[PDB]
């Protein structure tokens, strides 16, 4: 266990091989460095009867406790499951290390001294909030943007891979991303090819479940939330529809806007507090850039700003082209009439008609798809 | 040559380590304990002596005592209340009323005086830690960092020279402008330098879902604020913590309010704070309290704008001394360029200009890649640039 | 078996208990109705499965 970190020849080296020969005789000294003491000190098992010897130290009623203060010389003050706390100590198999206030430990039945300390059984939350798998297929299902997805991989994914370009250059990554365009331009569909493509531990909020019936649980929720953040790995924090914090009010508000406001706040010290902040990148994504705080969109804050346009037509073709993809296709039909059907359709337009032109197909027990299935289907999709 | 005779002479010895440490004891990969080779003081000593003559030793609350005779009055957590007595080990000095005490299970009498209760919600603020920002990194605002820097250190560090002369120096001093101007980041310069407690305070925290809970958290960071003797106070963003008093009708905003004149109180009147120093950073001072803003709690009142020009250009030297450059560009051109510009966007615009080099394959910019960062950061982020609404503050 | 019940019947109650999760060397945490939790052993007659 982390006996030797060097391995820089990397080749057939009498280098490579004196390392091994060199720790090949430390080793063997350790071995009968330590045979030598149950040859002539046996005295115990020392495999289980030290170890019984600590168990029968320990009882069988094993309470669980929670610490609250530390006095270095083995005994503290620690709360009782009931509440009535004591003033116990603390043995010497208690590896004083793992010692935080508020922690689990472990605690005799008759004198309620600290035994040992206990593993705590992570958060319920930090699974539900945090993302398992990658969700669905690469870049290249996307098509049409080109730019900015050199933009989002700029900021995001080279800092990841290639941590030698900042170094020679003299320089950190860019800080904060957000995106922002009309609805159903493919925002989140990106972050999901950046869910695909990284390692790093994924996070994914709303923000429109930021807000709380509690005064100050939303905040409080935002600081375990960044303190989740920080206390995996290189993670990347998402927020989709931040917007919605400021657009639509809701009862189950105790606090008016004058709660929002500080909830914004608390997040506003989170991007850009005097705290040592760690290997965390923020991902943001709305559609009404307009209308929140431009404090926190401020340089420092956020740094790169990416806007998602309306497709361009030769794009259509290329979209249709990936929903159209693996379909059976029925040669009735041409994608040029259904490219300038509408002028302005979204990415998420494309797929509706197709996906619902194969609903209209299995009402019809078919397997390809016909023309008169796009006629009707754009009907369903567009007008109403 | 030797491709497989380096390969498990290698392999055997690597695995030859854990086959003998498997055979020393670090093994049984437990659920909250220690090392097997470190324990063993208490192994046959301790393990009855540190355990079975040792008490439990439950600790308590006094209430009070009476005259002539010690007559105790305990408090216990959930339970009836006692008139109990000391030990002998104890003198009755230290067993003033209101004090935690260690007190046995049986004939319940008074072992060891204890400390107080801290909230460790309140003892998570205390920073512990410094960060590394440097006084020579928050270049271009040297009034500033020496205006505040003889209020803050200069009684610390030396408590004569007021003295002697017979002044008491002040106490309490805000911080504010627009955001991004080095208000935060010149805080950490202070947590850098300094040495004592450097308790911070981000107001947001202070906002609670019961009634009058944050406002014994007030007291309690006073409390342990008291203990010790020289002690500064960092408060962030106290907007959200108050901004005044506007209330009609249904009282709204009732609840922060209060917590904002338990601040007062804790501030001025009735032999005060003493050798504890406060500092207040806002962005919008406009929305502040008069009495908050009352002199004697927030006396020194330090600005933070834009650099003329020379700040601005020692802010690109700031930024812009660790990058590799061009050899004979000129920053003065690109503060020109640069009017209304913090140094955090001087910043942005030294990292996205070296993003330009890392975009084909060069190694280190140039003055026209500087002007490729000047009309994107500058000129086409400038729909959004937060500033302008908040240079009047609103 | 009838005579018995005059002596088997004076031992004490059983406790109930619920299970967390079982972590190592034959050990559980379980925790009462409104009582704290505990890490006991088990017996030999039952399986960890
Ligand atoms: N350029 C595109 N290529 C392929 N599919 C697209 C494109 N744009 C949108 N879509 C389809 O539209 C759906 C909606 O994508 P997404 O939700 O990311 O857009 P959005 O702008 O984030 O939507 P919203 O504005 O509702 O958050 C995606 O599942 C995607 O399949
Ligand atoms: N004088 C300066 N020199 C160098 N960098 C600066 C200066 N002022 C601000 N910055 C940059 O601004 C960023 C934020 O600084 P700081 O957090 O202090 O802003 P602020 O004035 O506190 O406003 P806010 O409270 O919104 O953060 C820092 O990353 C720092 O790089
Ligand atoms: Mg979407
Ligand atoms: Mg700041």
């Amino acid at each position: 266990a982390s006996k030797l970190p060097l391995v820089t020849p990397h080749t057939q080296c009498r280098l490579k091989l004196l390392k091994l020969e060199r720790i090949k005789d430390y080793l063997l000294m350790e071995e009968e460095f330590i045979r030598n003491q149950e040859q002539m000190k046996p005295l115990e098992e020392k495999q289980e009867e030290e170890r019984s010897k600590v168990d029968d130290l320990r009882g069988t009623p094993m309470s669980v406790g929670t610490l609250e203060e530390i006095i270095d010389d083995n005994h503290a003050i620690v709360s009782t499951s009931v509440g009535s706390e004591h003033y116990v100590s603390i043995l010497s198999f208690v590896d004083k290390d793992l010692l935080e206030p508020g922690c689990s430990v472990l605690l005799n039945h008759k004198v309620h001294a600290v035994i040992g300390v206990l593993m705590d059984d992570t958060d319920p939350l930090v699974t539900v909030m945090k993302v398992e798998k990658a969700p669905q297929e690469t870049y290249a299902d996307i098509g049409g943007l080109d730019n900015q997805i050199q933009e989002i991989k700029e900021s995001v994914e080279l800092p990841l891979t290639h941590p030698e370009y900042y170094e020679e250059m003299g320089i950190k990554p860019p800080k904060g991303v957000i995106l922002y365009g009309p609805p159903g331009t493919g925002k989140t569909l990106l972050a999901k090819a950046v869910a695909n493509q990284t390692s790093a531990t994924f996070l994914r909020v709303v923000g429109s479940e930021l807000i709380q019936k509690y005064l100050g649980d939303g905040p409080k929720l935002v600081r375990e939330l960044f303190r989740v953040a920080e206390e995996h790995a290189p993670s990347i924090v998402f927020i989709d529809e931040i917007d919605a914090i400021g657009t639509k009010r809701y009862d189950s508000n105790s606090g008016g806007e004058r709660e929002i406001q500080r909830t914004m706040l608390e997040l506003l010290n989170q991007l850009d507090g005097f705290d040592s902040r760690g290997d965390v990148k923020v991902i943001m994504a709305t559609n009404r850039i307009e209308t929140l705080d431009p404090a926190l969109i401020r340089p420092g804050r956020i740094d790169r700003k990416i806007e998602f346009p309306l497709p361009d037509e030769k794009t259509k073709k290329r979209i249709f082209q990936i929903h159209t993809s693996r379909m059976t296709l029925a040669d009735d039909v041409t994608l040029d009439d259904l490219i300038m059907a509408k002028d302005d359709l979204s990415g998420a337009d494309i797929k509706a008609i197709c996906t619902e032109a194969g609903l209209m197909a299995l009402r019809e027990r078919r397997m390809k798809v016909t023309n008169e299935d796009f006629k009707k289907s754009k009907e369903n999709v567009l007008y109403k | 040559t030797y491709s497989r005779q380096i390969k498990q002479v290698e392999d055997d010895i690597q695995q030859l380590l854990k086959k003998i440490n498997e055979l020393t004891g670090i093994k049984e990969s437990d659920t909250g304990l220690a090392p097997p080779a470190l324990w063993d003081l208490a192994a046959d000593k301790q393990t009855l002596q540190s355990e079975q003559p040792l008490q439990v030793a439950r600790c308590t609350k006094i209430i009070n005592a009476d005259s002539e005779d010690p007559k105790y009055i305990i408090n216990v957590k959930q339970f009836a209340k006692f008139v109990v007595d000391l030990s002998d080990q104890v003198a009755p000095t230290d067993i003033e009323e209101g004090m935690r005490v260690g007190v046995d299970r049986n004939k319940y009498q008074i072992h060891i005086p204890l400390p107080p209760k801290i909230d460790p919600t309140v003892t998570m603020m205390q920073v512990e830690e410094k960060p590394d920002v440097t006084y020579s990194d928050v270049g271009g605002c040297k009034e500033q960092i020496e205006k505040l820097r003889e209020v803050v250190e200069t009684p610390l560090l030396h408590p004569e020279r007021f003295v002697n002369l017979g002044i008491e120096p002040p106490k309490g001093v805000l911080l504010f402008g627009p955001p991004g101007t080095g208000k935060t980041l010149c805080a950490r310069a202070v947590a850098n330098r300094t040495d004592a407690c450097f308790i911070r305070v981000i107001g947001s925290e202070l906002v609670q879902k019961y009634v009058g809970e944050g406002a014994r958290m007030v007291r309690e960071l006073f409390e342990m604020a008291r203990t010790k003797k020289a002690c500064l106070i960092f408060f962030d963003e106290i907007d959200a913590i108050g901004g005044a008093r506007f209330d009609d009708g249904a009282g709204g905003d009732n609840e922060v309010q209060r917590t904002m004149l338990e601040l007062i109180n804790q501030l001025d009147g009735f032999d005060p704070r003493g050798n504890i120093k406060v500092l207040m950073a806002t962005n919008r001072p406009d929305t502040l309290d008069p009495a908050l803003m009352r002199p004697g709690r927030l006396d020194r009142k330090i600005e933070f704008s834009l650099p003329d020009l020379e700040g601005r250009t020692h802010i690109f030297k700031i930024h812009a001394r660790s990058m590799s450059v061009e050899r004979d560009i000129r920053f003065e051109l690109l503060a020109r360029l640069c009017p209304n510009s913090t140094g955090a966007e001087i910043r942005s615009v030294c990292t996205e200009a070296g993003m330009f080099a890392i975009r084909a394959r060069r190694k280190i910019a140039t003055e026209k890649d500087f002007l490729e960062a000047v009309n994107k950061v500058i000129k086409s982020y400038a729909k959004f640039s937060a500033t302008p609404r908040y240079m009047t503050y609103n | 078996l009838l005579r018995e019940e005059l002596q088997l019947l004076q031992e004490q109650g059983s406790y109930v208990g619920e299970v967390v999760r079982a972590m190592d060397k034959k050990k559980v945490l379980v925790k009462v109705h409104p009582e704290g939790k505990f890490v006991v052993d088990v017996d030999k007659n039952i399986d960890i499965n």
